[PDB]
């Protein structure tokens, strides 16, 4: 389909961690310019 | 940017964004003439 795709696994960090990780990974799709996430992830870490 | 920065793309789409909604231009007018000193008989 031609997709452009960057993948990018949550699956391992550290709770204490916790915000900062997320806080560098969306920065780091901000600065892409990437308007469009999936999370595929249980309700948990949906919520988080 | 340094080289090889991830700031040199987002920086550069910047530049052009800001310069083709006119900001700049109204910057240049804000700080140079607007504040001017100079400006009948």
């Amino acid at each position: 389909k031609k997709w452009q795709v960057t993948a990018i696994n949550v699956g391992n960090i550290n709770n204490d961690k916790k915000d900062e990780t997320y806080r560098s990974l969306f920065q780091d799709l901000e600065l892409k310019k990437e308007r469009r996430v999936i999370l595929d992830c249980e309700r948990d870490k949906v919520n988080d | 940017t340094p080289k090889g920065s991830s700031l040199g793309t987002p920086v550069n789409l910047a530049v052009l964004k800001l310069s083709e909604q006119g900001v700049l231009d109204k910057l240049k007018n804000k700080w140079w003439y607007d504040k001017g000193e100079c400006g009948e008989k």
